[PDB]
């Protein structure tokens, strides 16, 4: 059964290398969630450091690609920083070619363009990671789109992905039923920043200290992480309500 | 290093079957339906827009997409597959033919160039067919409107009208006993209402369909005036709430 | 427009006796009206008793008498160590010269 | 078992059988043995024939006037490696007017076997190597696997019942390192070493091929009538 | 199954067979450590003497790359030094560009893209070792670990080989001893320490010790290795300890 | 580009795929030459499972490589066009160069290294087909028959057979042609060749061709009636 | 399947070995050296009683001091004869003189091992390479698909080879005449040949200094067969 | 490496067969059939479209009947987009001729060059065959009037009257028994039409599921004419035989 | 090379082509044969570029035999010329043109019919009743327009192209050693040996 070795048909019509790469997603064991606000668009994801040798400041699966856009991963280290350079690289020619920042939305359909080839095409195994794209549109505004092994990609109004995927999207769709809009309704990106946390919290059921978090939030014209100590000041706010 | 896959992976079985099209057929059934009916003043193509997320935004994934001014398709199938099949078909209506006659290629031609793009994929040396069947409509001076069906073996067939997909079987049976030679657009408009129907399960508005037309030229959509002989293109991507105005008078 | 040639002057000699060869050439070595050097060897041992001097071109002279050394030391590996007889050696410096023949070597070789 | 069909096949303990097959290539070869003073580094081969009408394959090959290494295993895979040393050799020369140091010369075999075992198509050299040579840091002997593992020892041996001789070498370590500005002694040491590898078979005048170089000595090799004083 | 006979197949489980096949050859070769300190960073590895014909000081393992970064790594010896022979490309391309010697975590990154490019196709094979390197750049110290699968993160301090339990266990210590930081000529005899009480795993054949090191201000930021009266009073610490 | 191995040793020390080709030859329509005093006969088979063919337009079976020289064949139809079309060009080449026509030695040494070609060439595999190649050498009178196979081997033959039931007609042939006395007439060399396809053929109405190739470019192919005088001449002598 | 350069648990080239057992398949061909010439002789074995055996060309001249003799699969030998002749003829212009038997024997051998995934698979066909140069006299050599050449006192390969080798131990002395060899060469083929031998089905040929490679005519054979079959009887 | 995945698309089989080529002719006896019949004043082309259904556009199709140039067309028996291939690289060559001698291309020469490019994928390249047989129809001033047949595996014969497809065997037999040489167009017409009417896998033949063509001489003197027939002509010529 | 002339009649092709081979101040061969036989009924006659000249006509020559052999068949003379044409055509845009000049004289079997087609080296292409190529032209082609008929038998071609020799020998500055004739017609191509 060599058609569960390479991109090629079964005969029930499926591509299983893709489907085992979507498995490989999951293998960090980390989940995040992206939002947007009125001005911004915030991504947050679980930062797990288990061994006391490594330097935690060089764990990361967060990616500034752009001025204006960032990029975070669910997937292998190795893939995940495959896709941060390649996104450069084309974000980088985009802007060099046409003369304006390369949008969120076009990256990911050019990423995931990347990726359909190598679930068609034999020599090239698809690479083990969902890539979540987050910025503020000079057009469109705050953008979370969202790309993965098939190729596939859409636009969110929100978006969670990891093991515990299903819990964190089920407390954002019941949020987004009472509230009656697209996007969180809050003028500050702090706020925003702790409205995510806040509901990742309830989702997943545990508590964070500053160094089992991750934070990237994207404003008009630049993406920025945040230190231990601007996500340790968030979580202060949130206990102090 | 380097493709080492310079080989077909198509090849024919001893009862003469070619594997990989065939699966890739059946990977086009599991696919959402779409269908296409042809009126005598226009062609209607439409598609149950299936939202992978209540989260997602379904607006930002066209299933119904604009090759040409006059020349529209709709996929059952891969989704992924089909958006580089539709990069790919709008730079060949340009490349080999545009950039050397001045004027958009006619439909069965386009229609000829993305057939032969499906039959390398089933012939060349490392790669799986496209997991897709595609339903092109359109219009040109010479053929008049015109709506094409296009397998992953890269056989096209021009149809009255048709649907493929999940519910192909029963849309078609539909579709023969409402289809005439005297269908206004309109008419078939509303028949493509009818049969999309019946396939979906959930919720059916303007926000679940997606649906286009092939018609008249629409001077307003073609962004300058001054040249007499432009008029504006024919495809046209009927708005959720166009869609809502017809679904009331059902 | 750059000239990728030039004359470093100098004169060679070369005379045969029964027993014997001779090669000889003076040490003084110009550009223009002016010396370079007063003592540069341009006559030299290349292994098998074959002395060789390229007078004209230096820089060309240099590198053929390089590449015929070579030539003398892939003769030994790729024949038992074989003595390279001087009318082997002539026939070689033949094809090293005409290898060159579009753009050629300005020496004059005597051997 | 599964996974010894290519070089480029990993085994579930981390083995790559092909570079084991063609290190066993090396232990069905005729014993070679390689010893060094501080002024001398002597490679002494026993060479085998086909039969009695057949000339005896010649073991050791020169790379340049200060370098050469003697050859166990597929001959060819030995004339090719030999061939890139020559050329390596040879760079070195007519480029820099220097001469390459025999450490270089290792670093170079290593990283040219090496290619040979993570790309598909490839197979690994099937041979071992016993480099020896004098340059501007002293006599030097290495040994070359075609694993690309390349050790630099005071003496060695390679081939079938090799370890007769390395056993004896290490026992003589202590005596045949301080044989300095003596030639035909290092030679004997090394015809002594390689006589412990031998069975049923005694070395003969068309049979042994000993090679030296050093302080003032060139690459030089004896076969023949030349290594009759030795036996 | 088969999911394990062809590199960048996916299992069924999401994983790489034979980049994890890879990790037992890695699991197998000596042990190599690295300590990060105050200003600079110390590489150490276990040399196992297989014979008395081994000439001493004269099979050298830890290699330089640039003139900044020193790197060392266990396993298969001859796939350590295919990957420094690309890290002096890469980081001979990049000072040839921008001026600049590379940067520790720019050159980690040039390593770790070139393996991780090694499981991406069937017609290579992954790399056969973890890769412990580091060195001194405008941001101060660094020390990275790479392995087979191309993931690397930076460390305090860093053991690969037969004995990286034991290491480990050993750093973990240092850390924890020392919060405000190790300086450069402390952690040469720490790391001296450390492969002894690593020997512990692999004490049949007894060992040559082998340091390297790079200090703003013990070596002026360039990689040198440790010799002579360094090295003697390193080793001679490091005895002291296990007795 | 496609770079398989098709051709390889096997344990025993065969090349499956050469000797493959071969059954492929086995297979093909039977093929006899039989050269005479001062004259080749090229005779073929043709399968008469075919009616309602056009014997105009349909290839012939024996191919004019030059003036001077023909090549018949046993095996893949299709195969054998890409073997003729190569030693047509080659023989146009070989006027220019060498100022005069291939010799039938020359022409089959280049056909057999063709084929022999396809046999250690990656992505590749083997010509189905074998070749009997005659005719005369630029002013010479002497007759040239050569036979070539799939493998790349080629010899020179006085009467060779190839195709299906060959070793029945070959048996024939190795009886019934004297060294010592070739065929010494176009008549006599024609009959033999008709009476040993006679041995395997059926009828010998539209099933038989039969070309004569003379000295100095003199190829003619005979017609229907003109072969069918030799099958009625043979028929009555052997009732007896 | 498998690679084609792939190494066997034994440390050996599957394919290597496999051209090995094509070439034991192969008709008898014998060398034989002396102080007065090289003589090569070859069984021509004809399959069939029609083919005209004088078309066999098994024995073959690479320069006017080096000559040829193959067993095995022989199509495939035409290449390497055609690498060897231009080796020789472009040494002479390179040099102005004739090029070393070794080292023809050992430019042909280099084409051996150039197969792989270069040409699909190796030869399967062996070379005897027989010759004469200024420094090292009248050599023999065994070319094998391995891309191992031996230097021989006397060698014989093909389907009669062990039994033919094992005969030309006890036959070979380093005082034997070229009449003696002859007669040798032709005495062993006659007893490994299957069908008995004659001028017809053997060939003979030898290199000497003096007038350079010659393959015997089928009149001269002819003679040599009789007085071997005469000197046999005489005792 | 990539060798396990590898089909060996060009290799014999122990019986000295093409597996490819033979499995590639299977999947032809499968396509809808397609008769040529060749008569001295002209050639009918005449082709079974694979089962329709109603609401296919009829007119505005082409799937068996093409055109290589104004003296030659094709009927067509296999995978169509293979066809299509073949056919454009046909017509293609077909200009080079005529570009090179300035004379239309004589039929043998355009069916041998395309049957070589069929031969190709069985010899070399790793490829699968074109699942294509042709039924050639065509004239030149040499020949007159030919018909030709190509297959999978590059081989090409010449007809007076010929099938391709499905029930070959038991079309081949009719037309061995109703053909005759003096015939002419009208009755090959009549002839192809009875043929396709008695061994089609349908209930019975209608105008919708035939492609039909004739090249005569029935122009305006010593000029070739091609005539690929509209529904309603096929609808006309199928009642004037008394088939429906 | 220089002179080729060429006549069309009722029922054959007549071509006359100098014999002189001049290089520098010396005349090397005065019996050189300007032609090729590129088929049985088709003959090409060449002037230009020295090496070139025959090289393109060897190359021709070679092409056509080979289509011969192939189709077992001969092109028409009107084919032959469109094949000369274009690859002349295609030379003139080369790195190295080939500077050759050529008339083609055909007897068409088919239509029972001679032809004659003067082709330059860009690749122009003309039938003709009358055709010259170089200097030749400016001293034939009045003379031409004047004496010739489109009726004429050979002989009476044979006679005006004696008229045409006579004015070249009268007038031209250079000794071209008189021309080598040979007629193309129903029955292929001979040669004139007393001219």
């Amino acid at each position: 059964g060599y058609d569960r070795h390479i991109t090629i048909f079964s005969p029930e019509g499926r591509l299983y290398q893709v489907e085992y790469a979507f498995k490989a997603t999951n293998q960090t064991n980390i989940n995040s969630l992206a939002v947007r606000g009125k001005d911004c668009t915030v991504v947050i994801s679980q930062k797990k450091v288990p061994d006391k040798l490594l330097d935690p400041t060089t764990v990361s699966y967060i990616f500034c690609i752009s001025r204006t856009i960032g990029m975070v991963v669910n997937g292998p280290i190795p893939d995940a920083r495959n896709a941060a350079l390649r996104a450069k690289a084309e974000a980088a020619e985009f802007r060099y070619k046409y003369g304006y920042d390369m949008p969120c939305d076009v990256l990911a359909k050019r990423m995931a363009n990347l990726s359909q080839i190598y679930t068609q095409r034999a020599y090239m195994r698809p690479l083990g990671v969902i890539l979540t794209f987050v910025s503020v549109d000079e057009e469109l505004g705050p953008s979370i789109y969202k790309t993965d092994p098939a190729g596939y990609y859409v636009g969110y109004k929100a978006t969670a992905t990891g093991p515990k995927q299903q819990e964190i999207t089920t407390n954002l769709e019941n949020h987004f039923k009472k509230s009656k809009i697209d996007h969180i309704n809050e003028e500050s990106w702090e706020k925003v920043v702790e409205f995510a946390i806040t509901h990742m919290i309830d989702a997943l059921g545990t508590e964070f200290s500053k160094n089992d978090l991750e934070v990237g939030v994207a404003t008009k014209d630049k993406f920025f992480t945040l230190s231990a100590e601007n996500i340790e000041e968030r979580l202060v706010a949130i206990a102090e309500q | 290093m380097t493709d080492r896959y310079s080989f077909s992976l198509t090849t024919f079985s001893p009862s003469g079957k070619l594997g990989q099209i065939d699966y890739a057929l059946t990977a086009v059934k599991q696919g959402v339906t779409s269908l296409g009916i042809k009126a005598t003043n226009g062609v209607v193509i439409a598609t149950e827009k299936k939202s992978s997320s209540p989260l997602a935004m379904s607006e930002t994934l066209s299933k119904v997409s604009l090759l040409t001014p006059d020349i529209g398709a709709v996929y059952s199938g891969m989704g992924p597959d089909y958006r580089v099949l539709v990069d790919k078909s709008r730079k060949v209506a340009h490349t080999s033919y545009k950039r050397i006659y001045g004027e958009y290629p006619p439909t069965k031609l386009l229609v000829s160039e993305v057939a032969k793009i499906m039959q390398e994929a089933t012939q060349s040396g490392g790669v799986r067919p496209f997991g897709v069947s595609l339903l092109i409509a359109g219009h040109d001076e010479f053929n008049g409107f015109s709506l094409y069906q296009v397998d992953p073996s890269g056989s096209y067939f021009p149809w009255k009208a048709t649907a493929i997909g999940k519910g192909s079987v029963a849309a078609k049976t539909f579709l023969e006993k409402r289809w005439n030679d005297e269908l206004e657009l309109e008419d078939a408009i509303h028949i493509a209402l009818l049969t999309l129907k019946e396939s979906v399960e959930g919720e059916f508005n303007g926000d679940t369909i997606e649906l286009a037309i092939i018609g008249d030229e629409n001077p307003d959509l073609l962004g300058y005036t001054g040249i007499p002989t432009d008029k504006g293109p024919r495809f046209r991507k009927l708005t959720s709430q166009e869609i809502n105005d017809r679904l009331e008078a059902l | 427009q750059f000239n990728p040639y030039g004359d470093n002057g100098g004169t060679i000699l070369g005379i045969a006796g029964e027993d014997f060869a001779v090669l000889a050439g003076d040490t003084r070595n110009i550009t223009d009206y002016s010396i370079n050097s007063r003592y540069e060897p341009k006559v030299f041992d290349c292994g098998d008793n074959i002395v060789m001097s390229a007078n004209g071109f230096a820089a060309d002279g240099d590198a053929l008498v390089k590449r015929f050394k070579n030539s003398v030391k892939w003769y030994h590996f790729d024949h038992n160590d074989k003595k390279l007889s001087i009318n082997s050696a002539a026939r070689n410096i033949q094809h090293l010269l005409y290898g060159k023949r579009f753009f050629p070597y300005y020496v004059h070789t005597i051997i | 078992n599964n996974y010894d069909g290519d070089t480029v096949t990993f085994s579930p303990t981390g083995r790559l059988f092909q570079v084991e097959y063609a290190l066993e290539a090396i232990k069905q070869g005729s014993v070679t043995v390689g010893l060094r003073s501080n002024t001398h580094a002597v490679l002494v081969a026993l060479k085998r024939n086909a039969d009695e009408l057949s000339s005896y394959q010649k073991k050791i090959i020169k790379c340049d006037e200060h370098m050469g290494l003697s050859l166990a295993g597929l001959a060819p895979d030995a004339r090719v490696l030999s061939n890139y040393l020559r050329q390596q050799c040879n760079y070195s020369s007519l480029v820099f007017n220097r001469k390459l140091a025999v450490e270089r010369a290792g670093h170079l075999l290593c990283d040219k076997a090496q290619k040979n075992t993570q790309s598909y198509g490839g197979r690994p050299y099937g041979v071992g190597l016993l480099i020896i040579g004098y340059d501007k840091s002293g006599a030097h002997l290495l040994e070359f696997q075609p694993s690309g593992n390349v050790t630099e020892l005071y003496g060695t041996a390679i081939g079938a019942r090799s370890q007769g001789a390395k056993t004896y070498l290490e026992r003589t370590l202590d005596t045949f390192i301080k044989i300095d500005g003596n030639p035909d002694e290092l030679i004997k040491a090394g015809v002594e070493a390689i006589s412990q590898s031998l069975r049923d078979e005694s070395l003969t005048v068309d049979n042994l091929s000993i090679a030296i170089v050093g302080k003032d000595t060139p690459f030089t090799i004896y076969d023949g009538e030349a290594v009759a004083k030795y036996i | 199954t088969g999911y394990d006979l062809s590199n960048s197949v996916f299992s069924p489980d999401g994983r790489n067979f034979q980049v994890e096949y890879a990790v037992k050859a890695v699991e197998n070769g000596t042990t190599s450590i690295g300590i990060k300190c105050n200003d600079g960073v110390v590489f150490a590895v276990e040399k196992l003497i297989t014979s008395k014909l081994l000439v001493p000081q004269k099979n050298v393992k830890i290699q330089v790359v640039d003139r900044h970064i020193g790197c060392v790594y266990s396993g298969l010896i001859p796939d350590g030094r295919h990957l420094v022979n690309r890290g002096r490309e890469e980081a001979a391309s990049f000072k040839k560009l921008y001026k600049t010697p590379i940067p520790i975590p720019a050159f980690a990154d040039r390593l770790g893209q070139y393996v991780q490019a090694h499981t991406l196709y069937n017609s290579v094979r992954p790399f056969g070792v973890s890769t412990i390197f580091g060195g001194v750049d405008k941001n101060g110290a660094h020390l990275y670990m790479l392995e087979p699968s191309g993931s690397y993160w930076g460390y305090k301090g860093a053991a690969t080989g037969k004995g990286r339990q034991s290491a480990k266990a050993e750093l973990e210590k240092l850390v924890d001893h020392h919060p405000e930081g190790l300086s450069a000529r402390e952690a040469v005899k720490q790391a001296a320490k450390i492969i002894y009480l690593a020997h512990e795993d692999n004490k049949e054949k007894d060992f040559e010790l082998e340091i390297s090191w790079c200090s703003l201000s013990e070596t002026n930021g360039l990689h040198k290795f440790v010799k002579g009266d360094l090295l003697q009073e390193a080793i001679d610490f490091a005895q002291k300890e296990i007795n | 580009g496609y770079d398989r191995a098709l051709s390889i040793f096997s344990p025993d020390g065969h090349i499956f795929q050469v000797e493959y080709a071969l059954e492929a030859v086995k297979r093909g329509t039977c093929a006899v030459g039989v050269k005479g005093k001062n004259c080749v006969v090229l005779g073929c088979e043709r399968r008469s499972t075919l009616k309602l063919q056009d014997t105009r337009i349909t290839p012939s079976k024996v191919s004019k490589i030059d003036s001077h020289v023909v090549l018949s064949f046993s095996g893949l139809n299709a195969d054998s066009r890409i073997l003729i079309e190569k030693a047509r060009v080659e023989a146009q080449s070989h006027r220019l160069t060498l100022e005069d026509p291939v010799t039938v030695e020359y022409l089959t040494r280049y056909v057999a290294g063709v084929q022999q070609r396809y046999t250690q060439s990656g992505g590749v595999r083997p010509f189905g087909v074998s070749t009997l190649i005659a005719g005369f050498d630029p002013r010479d009178d002497e007759p040239k028959l050569y036979q070539t196979e799939p493998s790349g081997i080629y010899s020179s033959w006085s009467a060779q057979t190839i195709g299906r039931n060959s070793k029945t007609v070959r048996e024939f042939l190795e009886k019934n042609y004297d060294r010592k006395e070739p065929p010494a007439t176009v008549e006599e060399c024609v009959k033999l060749t008709v009476r040993s396809l006679l041995e395997v053929v059926q009828t010998g109405a539209k099933n038989i061709e039969i070309t004569v190739v003379k000295p100095d470019s003199d190829i003619v192919a005979l017609s229907s009636e003109e072969i069918n005088q030799y099958v009625t001449q043979i028929e009555q002598e052997k009732q007896e | 399947d498998r690679g084609v350069s792939t190494f066997s648990p034994e440390g050996r080239l599957f394919q290597v070995e496999y051209s090995l057992e094509a070439i034991k398949l192969g008709s008898t061909a014998i060398g034989i050296a002396t102080k007065e010439g090289v003589v090569l002789g070859v069984e021509k074995r004809a399959t069939s009683p029609l083919l005209e055996s004088d078309s066999i060309e098994k024995i073959v001249e690479i320069d006017r001091h080096i000559g040829c003799a193959m067993s095995g699969l022989t199509a495939d030998a035409r290449s390497m004869i055609e690498h060897a002749r231009t080796a020789a003829v472009t040494h002479n212009l390179y040099y102005d003189e004739d090029i070393n038997v070794e080292s023809l024997t050992q430019s042909v051998c280099d084409l051996a091992l150039r197969f792989g995934e270069l040409m699909s698979r190796p030869f399967g066909v062996a070379l005897l390479i027989a010759g004469h140069d200024a420094d090292d006299g009248y050599q023999l050599f065994h070319a094998e698909p391995s891309g191992t050449f031996y230097r021989y006192n006397a060698k014989a390969i093909g389907s009669g080879s062990e039994g033919a080798q094992a005969e030309l131990l006890n036959e070979w002395h380093s005082s034997l005449t070229l009449k003696e060899a002859e007669l040798l060469v032709l005495k062993i083929l006659k007893q490994v040949m299957e069908e008995k031998l004659d001028e017809n089905n053997a060939q003979l040929s030898c290199i000497t200094k003096q007038d350079g490679f010659k393959i015997y005519d089928n009149e001269k054979t002819a003679e040599l067969i009789k007085e071997l079959k005469e000197k046999e009887a005489a005792e | 490496g990539s060798r396990r995945y590898d089909s060996r698309t060009t290799i014999f089989s122990p019986e000295g067969r093409l597996y490819q080529v033979e499995y590639a002719l299977e999947s032809i006896s499968h396509a809808g059939t397609a008769i040529g019949i060749m008569a001295s004043d002209g050639i009918v082309l005449a082709a079974e479209r694979k089962v329709t259904s109603t609401l296919l556009e009829q007119d505005t199709s082409t799937e068996k009947l093409y055109k290589l140039n104004d003296k030659i067309a094709v009927a067509v028996a296999g995978l169509t987009a293979d066809a299509e291939i073949l056919i454009n690289t046909a017509r293609i060559h077909a200009q080079n001729y005529l570009k090179t001698y300035n004379e239309d291309i004589p039929v043998e020469i355009l069916v041998r060059r395309l049957s070589d490019i069929k031969q190709g994928y069985t010899q070399h390249g790793g490829l699968r065959p074109f699942g294509v047989s042709f039924i050639y129809a065509g004239y030149d001033d040499r020949y007159g009037y030919q018909l030709y047949t190509s297959n999978p595996s590059g081989n090409y014969t010449g007809w007076k009257a010929i099938s391709v497809g499905a029930n070959t065997s038991a079309a081949q037999t009719l037309l061995q028994m109703d053909y005759k040489d003096d015939m002419k167009v009208d009755d090959a017409i009549e002839l192809a039409l009875k043929t396709l009417s008695k061994t089609t896998d349908s209930s019975a033949l209608t105008y919708d599921r035939l492609e039909f063509a004739t090249i005569r001489k029935g122009a305006n003197d010593g000029e070739v004419y091609q005539k690929i027939f509209k529904p309603q002509e096929i609808k006309d010529i199928l009642v004037k035989t008394g088939i429906t | 090379m220089d002179i080729i002339l060429g006549i069309r009649v009722q029922d054959s092709v007549i071509l006359a082509s100098s014999k002189a081979v001049t290089r520098g101040i010396s005349v090397l061969k005065d019996s050189d044969d300007k032609t090729r036989q590129l088929s049985p009924h088709t003959l090409m006659s060449f002037a230009g570029e020295a090496g070139d000249t025959v090289q393109f006509a060897e190359y021709i020559q070679a092409n056509i035999q080979l289509y011969s052999i192939r189709e077992d068949y001969e092109l028409s003379p009107q084919a032959v010329s469109s094949f000369v044409r274009q690859e002349l055509a295609k030379s003139i845009r080369s790195r190295r043109p080939y500077q050759v000049n050529v008339l083609i004289g055909g007897y068409d079997k088919k239509k029972n019919k001679p032809e004659l087609y003067q082709i330059d080296y860009l690749g122009t292409k003309v039938e003709l009743p009358y055709g010259a190529h170089g200097y030749s032209g400016f001293y034939t082609f009045s003379l031409l327009d004047h004496h010739y008929r489109p009726d004429m038998t050979t002989e009476e071609g044979l006679d005006l192209l004696k008229l045409c020799v006579q004015e070249l020998e009268k007038r031209m500055p250079m000794d071209f050693k008189g021309v080598i004739v040979k007629i193309v017609d129903k029955d292929g191509i001979r040669q004139v040996d007393d001219f």
